[PDB]
């Protein structure tokens, strides 16, 4: 009926409407920002127990001072992961330098919006991107959090959580976080919320969890230190 | 279902793209010409919408040569594409020949140009028509009008905008072929004075512009003087 | 050039192609694959085999490289193309880096392709599943599945295709460490997992075996009669 | 414009493609067309659809088209189409040849054509060729070989197959009459003869509705020879009498 | 009478009957100008009449003009859409000095007509674009025929005439015409003017002024298209 | 030269109803032999043949071209291509590459296909045919068969003399040349029969 | 630029109805015959002007491609324009490459192909035309018959047009195999007679013959005595 | 009901239903103001509380030395424009060795968006514009539309319920070319303010102001530095 780049009687663009809603059908994943680093949080939602557990990635890493936490359309999310990643090399090749959290968001937020399906490229987009993400990092200023949607808005937070339980994910969110906690509190509470929305039980191999703090790189939590930490929850 | 593509034939021979490209034209605020002995004068009711605009927005008279001006009526922005195209067509004229572009043949090849929007699915006709207007010691006063369809006639006065009715009626009773640029200024001011409505629109600006031999064939804009006084002939005129 | 958006999105944010393409790939025959100690099987059913064909010419088990072997479910015409494109992908790594493949290698660049044509202009979405085994270099066995969507993960044992919905149950509770331990125990194991599926009785099944040594092994149709008769 | 597209290239609510599901049927009502693999040759039995009296056998058959010095086929459906593979397959087969100097074998012909039938279904808004063939060959690994493909793109190596018109049947009654390994050319020969002269409505056969190849090796080299009208009257006399004997 | 189905009465594609209907309404688009011309050829001589109605007495009539010149000895007269004129008079132009410059003499009228007409053929077949919605006349001497006289049409089909006629009157004013080539040859002396002018007066009652008509000429004795004068073209008009 | 690079020398001979080609063996780079048993005739009909000289890669690559091209011409049209053809169609193939050429020489012998009349024909690299109705002759020692031709040589000859003629002026031919020998093929295209011959040669 | 997607696709029973519908328009034409007979074919058109103001002369039916070939259509003449013009490059390009006279089958296959090209591309409508081709090469007279979808045939004798039915109902009975080709001409003529509703005249139709030495229409001249009998 | 879709249809009333809807997206956004005196140029916005936990947004961005401008709107539609005229300015610079005037900007920007609006399967930008820069003859305060034309202006603001601050704006309009630097932006924040619901006054970290004259450059005003300016509206 209609094409891609449609506006509505409200200045819209249905299909962009549309990829908005196929968020809210994802797993919910957290991130929160700190004076002395950030962490990222993610449920793995487990379908059966014959599936390997080691083998959902939804936390990954750009490069040795950023990371990345995605919901949606894992398949769509490659693409913009590996187009970072390129951007990230290619600054420290020209400039002999680390880029910055502000620059990778801004630079992954110019490729939502780019389709269209008559004098676009030779090879080019069909549909927006259905995946939001979560960047976390230090840099010359400190840790910092941002947030891109698929409609190419990308914010600054420090505490922000998307998926399909946000709207009651962040009433917790806000009434948890003040500018005076530490990661390790930032750890529990971020633990705390997700068992409480979640539909399983919160146990070491359905959760993931990774942090950046401004002595060392990006590291992820073992099945050792993970549990030892539930454990003492 | 034959209303939405310039490349269906209605059951009876027409083209509502076209015929719906020319009602946009159809009620859009009026601008005439006038063609004299010595030369040509443009007249323009330009409509101030609010205060807060500088007075010198939305100008409709350009310059596409340095002896050619050009008046629009329609959607600004396509009025603007059109004389891009032109001036871009002179350009290539002086630089391939070696000399000034007749108003003929600019008229000629603009026109071809709109034309050529008209035949298409992958395109939409455009929305504005617009008046040229020289002076050459060679063939003297000129004045052509070119449509959304691609028509283009020589006149002696023409009238496009919304009260185009009134204009050339008011217009006919002028005997312009002896006046001149100093006596014809008067009188387009009175025109416009006279077909412009006082109700629907409250405030409006005048401009005038004109190309003749006291201006050595050059375009120019209306000096301040004349300008003034011309309002002040047609206030006292229409009592 | 042919520029269109053929998979688009749609209120409540599905993507109909995809969906349409998965309804596809549930019709196709089913296959069952488990991942043992040393060595790795596949399976895969025959609805009929008419009694004049070549059944040298019909196998839905092919193999990439030394190491690396598939199975697939949906359309076999655009499987082809598939397995093509990852055995040039094969020989262009040995190439480069003077190194076999690993499975999530070669599971990633079968992943990607399914992705782009979903997003690409003037494109229809691939309508297939597969199963990918094999061992590397450590000597640790794989098994992965991939969707029309582009999506893949790891498994210990797994079904594609229609009856699938039973079979998964059955190898759900079936599956243990105590059936894993030799490869005479493993085949039987899924021997029965793929016979309460087929309906018809019998062996109506082709069924490959992959150790760390003679690699696509196929076993012949007596050997494989042999083991039914020991099940009972 | 989109909306006088007609979008052949998408799948249906419940996975199916309309276009090929449309073309298969197509190809249901032409002409019938058997082919029955034996120990020292394949062979090919046509039927004659048009059988006007006022045209001209110039052409040494009618649907045959010799692909190279070891291979043949025979087509059901749209001839103009079907001119348009032939075509194909000899390019690459001479493509074949060029690059090693050695003739191509027929499993390879029969997927590099498959390819092309397969790319019609997924991009480029045309529409499906609506042709299905039948080929025979000899190469050096597997001998003599008789295979079949679809508009959809794919294949398979069979014994005794057909398409086209009451093919069904002919299937049927071709399960009941062939016994593998045993068969030679000429219990090949009666047993075509005999499917033919029943899955064809007409009363009984003409020996010009009819069209027959056979393929062979002798002194290393392959022959492909399209028999004649006294040869198939011979084998419709025999036919007549043995039948007649029995009851 | 002829049923549809489908998109039929919206791009060129075949009807149940095969009939091209949008190719059916480029023949109304013709009628919406409101003229009419006529040509008639004689033993020396080709002539074309073309109506002149202005609308109201503001334009600069020097201007409106349904005559054109493609090469010297070539002339024309289109009527239907005036835009659409203008554009096929000047690929009829360009056509006409390719043709020169490859092969070193002159275009004659029939290779012309032919350049037009499958010009026209592929308007009718790709669905992107729509026919152009005008007829074309055109006269001109062979130097070994003599004069010419040809017709095209929106449809690519480019008869040759003895004595045409085109526009809103067409049915008519050729039954008039018809049954004056019965002998005589239609008057087949250069006052074949008379012919034409009172071919075009006989179904439309104007008896026109000398100043509502336009006429050209080619001659043997003088084979450039020529545009006669008012004066010349009223002293006919005083002798009716 | 570059034509002189591996040596060669062919020769056809036209006779009452009968035509002969011949050609020597030797395969060899600059001044060393490699082999004995090169091969520069070839079949390209039932009774048309082609012979090549010059440069070995490109008598091998001008082969195999043709060949395809004959392929396909008997595959589409139906029957077998006559004497000719086949020339115009090897020199359009030649002049495809007028610029950045062919080192080879081609020269043709066959018979009519439904008269039985012989037909010779020599082309130069670019694509040149010259139709003779004596002999042609290409390669290294092109002169010396001139001189021996030109004085064997009658008209109207039977096979026998034809075959005699052809090798007794192969053989004083190419004994007097370095970069070419080592034996030499007569082919004889009789109407019903096809006769192949190796002569003994010099070996040094 | 123009349109990429197919305007001729399948329908539930199979059929290709923009090729039907290109045949309903082929069956709307002129009356068109063609006779092979032991030493020539012939070509028989009706070329009926509308009134008698269209100069005759100007346009012909029957058409050349070669010194050997000639063709006649049936359907829309801006359609068979094209058709011809491609026909002879096509011939052009052959003799450019072997420098031989083209057979009359490899033109037909080449023609049909061209046909055929033009109901699977993009954007684009079947020709309404079908095609009569004549032809002789290697002391054979040939006579093909190619159709809108592409599918060409080989006859003896055969009718195209309106009444074809008929046409070749009649044409059946008469036609002998021994027919030499000067009495042939009194059939191909006999049958346009059949179905023509008015007085046949020199004018009226159009005839072209080819034999040994070549193609050519006969002129009004010859057409007089051929149907003064 | 069959007009609306399209960017190249017309409706029977000559309008392109199209290029509406894309203006009425411009109306969704947060009202902006800008306002010139004799010698300087002055932009300021107020940027929406998206969350309870979010740093607000960047309204004003620099373009060159003298150029800066403020949206309302697709945000990355902005940004897309900004990076043209950043492109403009720099090749400017690069071929001339002077700056670039306003106007000339302007005019390439209107030829730029124009384009979209006429053919098949295109779209129109999304954003709404106010443009402020120093020049030869003094400042200027251009504003743009999604439908490419473009108008000059002493006092515009764009936005959703700016419609009083366009009345406060003209009602004051008499004394803004007289008026200081201080008295000038101190006007546009009342202006800004007028805006507001009941509900909510100017804070320090819920506006951005922006600045350019004859002796300075473009800058604008952080968190806490746009403090002496708020410290006296009562």
């Amino acid at each position: 009926d209609r094409g891609v780049n449609t506006f509505s009687p409200e200045g819209r663009l249905f299909q962009v409407e549309y990829a908005i809603e196929g968020h809210k059908l994802g797993s919910t994943a957290i991130g929160i920002q700190t004076s002395e680093g950030v962490c990222l949080a993610v449920e793995k939602r487990i379908t059966s127990p014959l599936m390997e557990p080691s083998s959902i990635e939804k936390i990954v890493e750009i490069d040795a001072h950023i990371g990345c936490a995605m919901s949606g359309l894992i398949a769509d999310a490659k693409t913009l992961i590996d187009k970072a990643r390129v951007e990230t090399q290619n600054h420290w090749f020209t400039y002999n330098e680390t880029m910055t959290v502000e620059s990778v968001t801004q630079a992954v937020s110019n490729l939502a919006l780019q389709f269209g399906e008559e004098d676009a490229d030779p090879g080019a987009m069909s549909r927006p991107f259905g995946v939001a993400l979560l960047f976390g990092g230090v840099d010359e200023k400190g840790p910092q959090l941002f947030h891109m949607d698929p409609s190419g808005t990308f914010v600054q937070c420090d505490a922000r959580a998307i998926g399909s339980a946000s709207e009651g994910a962040q009433s917790s969110l806000q009434e948890v976080y003040h500018k005076s906690t530490t990661l390790k509190e930032a750890i529990k509470s971020s633990l705390i919320i997700l068992k409480q929305v979640m539909e399983e039980k919160l146990n070491a191999t359905n959760i993931e969890l990774a942090t950046v703090q401004p002595g060392q790189n990006f590291h992820m939590f073992t099945k050792e230190e993970l549990e030892e930490v539930i454990k003492d929850i | 279902g034959y209303d939405l593509s310039a490349s269906t034939f209605s059951p009876d021979g027409r083209v509502f793209q076209v015929e719906y490209a020319m009602k946009a034209v159809e009620n859009s605020s009026t601008a005439i010409g006038i063609r004299c002995k010595d030369g040509v004068v443009f007249g323009v009711e330009k409509l101030v919408l609010s205060k807060l605009y500088e007075e010198g927005s939305n100008k409709r008279l350009f310059n596409v040569d340095r002896h050619v001006g050009m008046a629009v009526a329609g959607l600004l922005a396509d009025a603007r594409s059109l004389a891009d195209i032109a001036r871009e067509e002179a350009s290539n004229f002086r630089s391939n020949f070696g000399y000034n572009i007749p108003l003929k043949h600019l008229a000629d090849r603009v026109a071809m140009y709109v034309h050529a929007y008209t035949l298409y699915s992958a395109v939409r006709p455009f929305g504005c028509s617009f008046m040229l207007g020289s002076y050459s010691v060679n063939d003297g006063a000129q004045l052509y009008m070119i449509d959304p369809s691609g028509v283009s006639y020589g006149y002696w006065g023409c009238a496009i905008g919304k009260a185009r009715q009134a204009a050339k009626t008011e217009i006919e009773k002028l005997q312009m072929k002896e006046m001149t640029c100093r006596d014809v200024v008067k009188e387009v001011a009175k025109i416009i004075y006279i077909v412009h409505d006082e109700v629907k629109d409250k405030a409006f600006e005048l401009e005038l512009s004109w190309v003749g031999e006291l201006t050595k064939g050059r375009h120019e804009i209306v000096p301040k003087d004349v300008r003034e006084e011309a309002e002040k002939y047609a206030k006292e005129s229409l009592k | 050039s042919y520029d269109r958006a053929i998979t688009v999105f749609s209120p409540d944010g599905h993507l109909f192609q995809v969906e349409y393409a998965q309804e596809a790939v549930k019709k196709g025959s089913t296959a069952v694959g488990v991942r043992g100690r040393d060595i790795v099987v596949l399976g895969v059913e025959k609805k009929s085999v008419a009694k004049l064909q070549d059944e040298r010419t019909v196998r839905k088990i092919c193999a990439l490289d030394d190491n690396v072997c598939m199975a697939f479910a949906g359309l076999t015409a655009d499987a082809r193309i598939v397995i093509n494109r990852a055995r040039v992908e094969c020989q262009s790594h040995r190439l480069t880096v003077g190194d076999p493949v690993t499975v999530e290698y070669i599971t990633r660049y079968i992943a990607s392709l399914k992705q782009r044509y979903t997003q690409s202009n003037g494109r229809r979405p691939f309508g297939i599943s597969a199963l990918i085994v094999g061992f590397d270099f450590d000597g640790t066995p794989r098994l992965y599945q991939t969707d029309p969507s582009g999506t893949y993960h790891a498994w210990k044992a797994n079904a594609i295709g229609r009856g699938a919905k039973s079979v998964r149950e059955f190898l759900e509770k079936n599956y243990t460490d105590d059936a894993i331990e030799t490869d005479d125990l493993t085949i039987k194991l899924v021997i029965k997992a793929l016979l309460e599926v087929v309906q018809s009785g019998g062996k109506n099944i082709e069924l490959a075996v992959m150790r760390r040594d003679q690699p696509l092994k196929i076993l012949s149709p007596e050997e494989i009669e042999k083991y039914v008769a020991e099940i009972e | 414009s989109r909306r006088y597209d007609s979008r052949t290239t998408i799948f249906s609510p419940e996975g199916r493609l309309y276009q090929v599901e449309y073309a298969m049927e197509a190809i249901g009502h032409a002409g019938t067309c058997l082919g029955i693999l034996a120990n020292d040759g394949v062979l090919l039995a046509a039927e004659r659809r048009n059988i006007h009296k006022l045209l001209d056998e110039v052409f040494f058959s009618e649907k045959i088209y010799k692909l190279n010095e070891d291979m043949a086929c025979s087509v059901a459906g749209i001839t103009s189409d079907a001119n348009v593979l032939t075509n194909e397959l000899r390019l690459i087969a001479q493509r074949y040849l060029l690059q090693y100097q050695e003739p191509i074998p027929c499993e390879q012909l029969v997927t590099a054509l498959c390819d092309i039938k397969q790319a019609y279904t997924q991009f480029g808004g045309k529409r499906p060729f609506g042709v299905s063939l039948l080929y025979i060959g000899w190469d050096k690994h597997y001998g003599f070989q008789l295979y079949q493909s679809d508009p959809s793109g794919n294949y398979g190596g069979w014994k005794a197959t057909c398409i086209g018109n009451n093919s069904a049947a002919a299937v049927s009654m071709l399960k009941q009459d062939y016994k593998e390994g045993e068969m030679t050319l000429k219990s090949a020969l009666a047993l075509a003869v005999k499917v033919l002269n029943k899955t064809m409505d007409v009363s009984k056969l003409s020996a010009e509705k009819v069209e027959i190849a056979t393929l062979t090796r002798e002194n290393g080299k392959t022959v492909i020879r399209v028999l004649k009208q006294k040869e198939v009257e011979q084998l419709i006399k025999k036919h007549e009498e043995e039948e007649a004997k029995a009851e | 009478r002829g049923s549809s189905a489908g998109f039929d009465r919206h791009i060129t594609i075949f009807s149940p009957e095969g009939r091209l209907y949008q190719v059916e309404y480029a023949f109304k688009a013709i009628n919406q100008g409101g003229l009419t011309s006529v040509a008639v050829r004689g033993k020396d001589c080709a002539v074309i009449v073309t109506q002149k109605k202005v609308p109201d007495k503001l334009l600069d009539s020097s201007t409106v003009t349904h005559l054109f010149k493609i090469t010297e000895n070539i002339g024309c007269v289109m009527t239907g859409m005036t835009a659409d004129s203008r554009s096929q008079v000047q690929r009829a132009r360009y056509e006409a000095a390719n043709w020169k410059y490859k092969y070193g003499y002159e275009i004659p009228v029939d290779m012309l007509c032919k350049r037009i007409a499958d010009i026209s053929q592929v308007y009718t077949q790709n669905a992107e674009m729509r026919p152009l919605g005008c007829c074309m006349i055109l006269i001109g001497i062979d130097e070994e025929q003599g004069p010419q006289v040809y017709k095209c049409d929106p449809a690519g089909y480019y008869c040759g005439f003895k004595a045409t006629a085109a526009g809103v009157k067409q049915t008519e004013s050729t039954s008039f015409l018809e049954k004056k080539v019965k002998k005589k040859f239609d008057w087949t002396f250069e006052q074949t003017v008379e012919t034409a002018i009172t071919c075009l007066s006989t179904v439309l009652s104007i008896d026109f002024k000398p100043s509502e008509i336009e006429v050209g000429v080619v001659t043997v004795e003088n084979p450039k298209f020529r545009i006669l004068t008012e004066a010349e073209i009223d002293a006919h008009l005083v002798a009716l | 030269s570059v034509m002189s690079y591996n040596g060669g020398a062919v020769m056809a001979m036209k006779g009452k109803n009968c035509v002969a080609i011949a050609a020597d063996r030797r395969f060899g780079i600059q001044a060393q032999m490699v082999t004995t048993d090169f091969q520069k005739i070839f079949p390209m009909g039932d009774r048309l043949y082609i012979g090549l000289a010059g440069l070995a890669t490109d008598v091998q690559t001008v082969a195999q071209r043709l060949k395809f091209r004959l392929n396909l011409y008997e595959l589409k049209e139906g029957r077998q291509i006559k004497p000719y053809t086949l020339m115009s169609m090897v020199a359009n193939l030649l002049y495809e590459k007028r610029f950045g050429p062919y080192y080879t020489e081609p020269v043709i012998a066959g018979l009519d296909p439904k008269t039985f009349k012989p037909f010779i024909c020599s082309l130069d690299l670019i694509g040149c045919p010259m139709v003779t109705d004596d002999f042609v002759v290409s390669g290294t020692c092109s002169e010396q068969m001139y001189g021996m031709c030109e004085s064997l040589w009658e008209p109207n000859m039977d096979p026998e003399h034809l075959f005699e003629t052809i090798s007794q002026a192969m053989l004083n031919a190419v004994d007097r040349d370095a970069v070419s020998g080592m034996g030499v093929i007569v082919h004889i295209i009789e109407k019903d029969k096809i006769t192949t011959r190796t002569l003994k040669a010099r070996m040094d | 630029r123009g349109y990429s997607f197919s305007l001729t696709t399948f329908s539930p029973s199979g059929k290709l109805v923009q090729i039907e519908y290109a045949l309903a328009a082929v069956a709307g034409g002129a009356p068109s015959v063609g006779i092979k007979a032991a030493n020539g074919v012939v070509l028989a058109t009706e070329k009926k002007q509308k009134s008698i103001l269209y100069d005759e002369r100007s346009v012909h039916k029957v058409e050349p491609i070669t010194k050997h070939i000639g063709l006649v259509y049936s359907g829309m003449g801006p359609d068979y324009r094209v058709l011809v013009h491609r026909a002879r490059k096509l011939a052009q390009q052959y003799y450019l490459v072997y420098q031989e006279p083209i057979p009359t089958a490899q033109l037909v296959q080449r023609v049909a192909s061209v046909m055929q090209e033009y109901t699977q591309s993009g954007g684009v409508r079947p020709f309404g035309v079908s095609l009569l081709i004549c032809g002789w090469n290697e002391g054979r007279p040939y006579l093909f018959q190619s159709d809108p979808s592409g599918a060409y045939f080989a006859w003896k004798a055969t009718a195209m047009g309106k009444n074809y039915v008929n046409g070749k109902t009649f044409l059946e009975k008469r036609y002998n195999e021994d027919l030499e080709l000067e009495d042939a001409i009194h059939t191909a003529i006999l049958t346009l007679k059949e179905s023509f509703e008015g007085q046949m005249t020199e004018d009226n139709i159009e005839v072209g013959i080819c034999n040994e030495a070549g193609f050519r229409r006969l002129t009004p001249t010859e057409v007089r005595d051929y149907l003064a009998a | 009901n069959q007009y609306d879709n399209d960017v190249t249809v017309w409706s029977p009333q000559g309008r392109i239903h199209q290029i509406e809807y894309a203006m009425e997206a411009v109306k969704q956004g947060s009202a902006t103001v800008g306002l010139k005196s004799k010698t300087h140029a002055v932009l300021v916005a107020l940027k929406r509380a998206q969350s309870e936990l979010a740093a607000h947004q960047k309204k004003i961005l620099h373009v060159d030395n003298h150029i800066g401008i403020s949206i309302a709107g697709l945000t990355a539609d902005a940004r897309l424009l900004c990076n043209f005229m950043r492109q403009e300015c720099l090749d400017s610079r690069f071929v001339f060795d002077r700056p670039l005037p306003v106007s000339r900007l302007v005019s390439l920007i209107g030829s730029k968006t124009q384009i979209p609006t006429q053919r098949y399967g295109r779209r129109p930008y999304g954003v709404g514009l106010l443009i402020a820069g120093y020049d030869d003859m003094g400042p200027h305060v251009f504003q743009t539309c999604p439908s490419a034309n473009y108008f000059d202006c002493r006092a515009m603001s764009i936005g959703a319920r700016s419609q009083s601050a366009r009345t406060y704006l003209e009602r004051h309009m008499s004394e803004f070319m007289q008026c200081n630097l201080d008295e000038l932006v101190k006007h546009g924040l009342r202006a800004l303010r007028e805006t507001l619901p009941a509900e909510q006054d100017l804070t320090t970290k819920n506006v951005s102001i922006g600045i350019v004259g004859k002796d300075l450059e473009f800058t604008i005003y952080d968190d806490d530095d746009v403090s002496p300016f708020l410290d006296g509206l009562e």
